[PDB]
């Protein structure tokens, strides 16, 4: 008579030895299926940048019109130099002040 | 014969010269000169196996701008082939009924408005 | 299904083969039952009916 | 972000990873630890403040986090939420502690 | 153990006969339809 | 005006006093009967940012087609409107130029958001509900027609509760429980 | 975030239906773009449509871990409930403690009377990202059906040779440290789509000297599940084996979670069809 499907395979020390060989050909080589963890010119500098303001002014009405619900940029690990100078200096015009630090750690001195 | 850069170099000269050392390759190629020269590369492509009625759609315009725009054209050809036409220099040979291509040809995009032919005079 | 089979022993050598009913819904004979000794549990395409004959085609 | 008023500078900011905008924050008492919600995202995130990274984020309610505040003396989280809820988060000490009282 | 192997012979002997049918298709195809389109092409000189 | 002879259509064919030119097929009032426009500078409000998201994708698509600078303002854009709910698919940039339309800055409102939500039978009526004061997003209650909802922010379209609308539905399948007034 | 997630998922599956309703543009334009690298004339229904040249002056500039998967593939570690069917006998629970031993970021919940729609809420709203459910008969495991819950895909697989480490000896405690994956012949798109729903339930980038690996070997619809230890000798690499050793084989594959069934199956095991037993990942 004829069957439907074949059985569920009997797990014998023959198919165990050649799964084990198998595990260790691939442990050796290190073949493992892992997850693994997550200027240039002028014209077309210039096109960037009027490209980029023209972004930038509609990005801005966007926002306004989407009634400042939005999803934000991405990220950007941006480089900022800042220099040392009194905490004073880095105020407001008004007859008083706050702190009279310095800008700059001593660490950073 | 078989090169396409140095082939595509060569027939997109001209536009490249109107709308720019100079850039000629792709990924370096600005505004106007990228979408005239895509354009054209298309076109190229797509007249082989494409209808000819339909292949080459002149824009829309209407009768009494389309012959003045024809007839100053075809002043501008006869004034600079006229002006060098006895001279000695290797002028190029345009065939009998085509526009001769000239650099107001490339700068105001004239060809699409009026075509490279009259194809009544040409089917007749 | 009731009577093709006289014993459990002949389900047990039976196992897996494919039935059909007389309507074309194919099956697959399943496991013996215990207690009614020749029956046995089979699964279907879809629901057969108790108006059908379950077949098993031998040589 | 972090402002240091001494010498007048941002020096931390703490992003997600999710893109979301910030609506409520909430500093530790001992501050190590600073806490904030969106109104679109349903998590708390927390961060450290020593450190830089994002120290957890905290799950469990159904609707836009409107309002964070830390206890000021025995340091537990009270989150509270447009599902009707407030939310009190035991975070300190192997604890992870949640009470939803609706 | 009678089903896997009668189950594995069945599906060797189907695999074998459809290979040797497709191949006397295609051997009856390309080198006898050559000869036809080289009749036609002689016969169009005609 | 009074159906010309043959004579007169003859002679002065481009006469016409309802339909010119400039009016542009007068689809600025077309689309805004379509998703009942309060005022008639909003259609043009709304073509000046069409034409300001047409006009970068124009520019953005004359630079080359491998740089990074081109492909990353076009996904970020492209992103942008799909989050705001303008574009309906970020995938080809192509919508950058078809796809930006007023009418579909003009499907983002609110009655029309409401009407797609099925919180009213009809435009209209979704007006009439929201300039009688029925509906919030949020928590706040929003008072005009022409607010534009992102893809985010029409979860939040609810009713005021104590809304008599609010009632009538609870009562309608009498799951109407008078503790929370509703 | 009851209607953010159904609007969510309503969004996704349109956007789905839209790129296979338009995907022929993508290949057209593909088209278009290999007869612009090299000079070929293109044929006649790419060369009289003009708005498509037009769309592709903008679309020039256009170009594993799927669908589900994809947003959060290595950004974030999983979260994995493992619960029994309902009533379980004892060897069913310590099934469960060796599963929830055997998955890393994996905790165990008690069951019982627990209904699977608000216990998919419960879950999905506490932030888990997957459920394993263990089914018995009179002590030995049954089944598993895997539920991906930021509304993913189930993948229900039954069990059959199962020998459990509670049942073996005393050999010790196990490792739980984040081990390596063994992935053998997995070579249909069913095949990736079964490795990708099997391997975002472990920590992404384990130790380079990890020193425990887990093995999914395909052997004709048959994955054998075994876990083994190792130490690299001066000839070869000793194996050892700790923890459950079962082989499951796939009989579902829909995509939604556990609570409907009302889901869009992706694949499911046709069983009588006349041509079952002659194709694998059939």
């Amino acid at each position: 008579f004829d069957r439907t499907a074949k059985p569920v395979p009997v797990i014998t020390s023959e198919v165990t030895e050649s799964l084990e060989d198998m595990i260790r050909r691939r442990i050796q080589d290190s073949n493992f299926d892992d997850l693994q963890r997550r200027a240039l010119s002028e014209e077309l500098q210039k096109a960037h940048s009027e490209i980029s303001e023209l972004y930038a002014n509609l990005v801005y009405k966007l926002d306004v019109l989407s009634s400042v619900h939005f999803v934000p940029k991405p990220a950007s690990t941006s480089l900022e130099i800042r220099v040392e100078t009194p905490t004073i200096s880095m105020e407001d015009a008004q007859p008083l002040y706050m702190s009279n630090a310095s800008s700059l750690a001593p660490q950073e001195i | 014969q078989n090169d396409l850069e140095l082939q595509q170099f060569l027939r997109e000269s001209h536009l490249l010269s109107a709308f720019n050392g100079i850039v000629y390759q792709d990924d370096q190629v600005i505004g106007k000169a990228r979408s005239r020269t895509l354009e054209m590369r298309l076109n190229r492509l797509s007249r082989v196996n494409g209808h000819q009625d339909k292949i080459n759609k002149l824009e829309k315009v209407p009768m009494h701008i389309r012959r003045g725009m024809i007839d100053k054209h075809v002043k501008r050809i006869k004034k600079y082939e006229q002006e060098a036409a006895e001279g000695g220099i290797v002028l190029s040979k345009v065939k009998k009924g085509q526009f001769r291509k000239i650099e107001s040809t490339y700068k105001k995009d004239i060809e699409r408005r009026i075509g490279g032919s009259i194809k009544a005079r040409d089917k007749e | 299904i009731k009577d093709m089979f006289s014993s459990a022993m002949e389900v047990a050598r039976f196992e897996g083969a494919q039935i059909k009913t007389v309507s074309g819904i194919r099956g697959e004979i399943k496991r013996a039952l215990s207690k009614p000794e020749g029956h046995y549990r089979a699964a279907f395409e879809d629901k057969i009916l108790m108006s059908d004959i379950v077949i098993l085609r031998s040589w | 972000r972090a402002w240091d008023l001494i010498r007048y500078r941002n020096f931390r900011t703490f992003t997600g990873t999710e893109r979301i905008q910030f609506n409520c924050l909430a500093v530790d008492p001992s501050g190590e630890v600073v806490c904030a919600g969106s109104l679109d995202n349903f998590d708390i995130h927390v961060w450290s403040v020593q450190t830089g990274q994002l120290l957890d984020a905290l799950s469990g309610h159904e609707g836009p986090v409107s309002c964070l505040s830390f206890s000021q003396e025995n340091s537990v989280l009270a989150s509270a939420s447009w599902d009707k809820t407030i939310r009190i988060w035991s975070i300190f000490g192997r604890s992870q502690q949640v009470e939803p009282i609706e | 153990f009678e089903a896997r192997q009668r189950i594995e012979e069945k599906n060797k002997e189907s695999s074998d006969y459809h290979a040797k049918m497709a191949h006397i298709v295609n051997t009856i195809n390309t080198e006898e339809g050559a000869e036809k389109n080289k009749y036609e092409r002689e016969r169009k000189l005609r | 005006v009074r159906k010309l002879k043959h004579h007169e259509q003859k002679l002065l064919k481009k006469v016409d006093f309802l339909e010119w030119k400039q009016d542009q097929g007068h689809r600025d009032t077309q689309v805004m009967r379509t998703y009942h426009i309060q005022n008639r500078e909003d259609y043009h409000k709304y073509n000046r940012i069409c034409g300001d998201i047409r006009r970068l994708a124009n520019k953005l698509s004359l630079l080359p087609p491998t740089d990074p600078f081109r492909r990353k303002h076009e996904q970020l854009l492209l992103d942008k409107l799909y989050a705001m709910g303008v574009l309906t698919t970020k995938s080809k940039i192509s919508d950058l130029e078809n796809k930006v339309t007023v009418s579909a800055i003009c499907r983002r409102r609110l009655p029309v958001i409401m009407h797609r939500l099925k919180m009213a039978e009809t435009i209209q009526d979704a007006v009439k509900f929201i300039e009688q004061g029925h509906v919030r997003v949020g928590p706040n209650l929003i008072n005009d027609p022409a607010y534009l909802v992102t893809r985010n922010m029409e979860d939040y379209v609810t009713w005021v509760d104590n809304s008599k609308i609010k009632k009538t539905l609870l009562r309608y399948r009498n799951q109407i429980d008078d503790f929370d007034f509703s | 975030m009851l209607r953010r997630q159904a609007r969510e998922r309503r969004e996704y599956l349109y956007r789905k239906a839209q790129e296979l309703q338009d995907s022929q543009l993508q290949q057209k334009r593909q088209i278009i773009k290999q007869a612009l690298a090299q000079g070929k004339p293109l044929p006649k229904e790419l060369a009289e449509d003009e708005s498509l040249q037009k769309d592709f002056r903008y679309d020039q500039s256009l170009k594993q871990v799927d669908d589900e998967y994809a947003a959060t593939s290595g950004i974030m570690d999983p979260r994995i409930i493992v619960t029994t069917s309902r009533d379980p006998s004892t060897r069913l629970s310590q099934f469960a403690k060796e599963i929830k031993l055997l998955f890393p970021n994996a905790v165990r919940l008690n069951r019982g009377n627990y209904v699977m729609p608000n216990l998919v809420d419960a879950c999905k709203k506490s932030g888990t990202t997957d459920l394993v459910v263990l089914h018995e008969h009179r002590g030995v495991p049954t089944s598993l059906t895997i539920s991906h819950f930021p509304h993913g895909p189930t993948a229900q697989f039954s069990l059959h040779n199962v020998v459990m480490r509670h049942d073996i000896i005393n050999a010790g405690n196990q490792s739980e440290v984040n081990p390596h994956l063994i992935f053998d012949n997995f070579t249909t798109a069913l095949g990736k789509r079964v490795v990708c729903i099997l391997k975002h339930l472990f920590n992404a980038g384990p130790k380079k000297d990890s020193e425990r690996v887990i093995t999914f070997a395909n052997r004709g619809d048959f994955i054998s599940v075994r876990q083994h230890v190792y130490v690299r000798t001066r000839e070869g690499v000793e194996i050892a084996e700790v923890g459950p050793r079962f082989e499951m084989r796939l009989f579902e594959l829909r995509l939604g979670t556990l609570e409907n069934k009302d889901a869009d199956v992706e694949w499911q095991l046709r069983r009588f069809i006349r041509t079952a037993n002659k194709k694998d990942y059939l």
